[PDB]
């Protein structure tokens, strides 16, 4: 029979590609962290976080 | 001064180039900070990178780095 649901238990969705904005989104934030403290501090300085 | 140990003119033009360019030790270590407190966000390292050579004075002359020592009693170091 179909007691309480056949194909409806938990195989309906799919957490890849949320992960991969995840990851992403991370790794733009380093991107643009780094972007900041190696051009902000580096106008007329030093180089960044060498 | 007071007792008359008479310090040479030569001497005092010395210390005249000292106190001037005391001034502007004092410029610098005001207007920069002034202009990190005023709004001035980027020009901070900038008049340190002015400052620089203002450094290499003061070791040279008498001192290690704020020229300590460049006044003795009988004229200077």
């Amino acid at each position: 029979s179909k007691l309480e649901l056949l194909k409806e238990v938990y195989g309906l969705i799919s957490i890849l590609p949320i992960l991969t904005l995840l990851l992403g989104i991370t790794i733009e934030v380093l991107v643009i962290v780094w972007l900041e403290r190696e051009i902000s501090a580096s106008i007329q300085q030093r180089i960044g976080p060498e | 001064f007071l007792e008359n140990i008479q310090i040479p003119q030569r001497a005092s033009y010395i210390r005249v180039i000292m106190l001037e360019l005391s001034r502007i030790a004092s410029h610098l270590l005001w207007l920069g900070p002034f202009m990190a407190d005023l709004g001035a966000q980027t020009p901070f390292f900038y008049i340190f990178r002015e400052r620089e050579l203002i450094y290499d004075l003061f070791e040279a002359a008498t001192g290690m780095r704020m020229m300590h020592n460049y006044f003795r009693i009988g004229g200077v170091a």
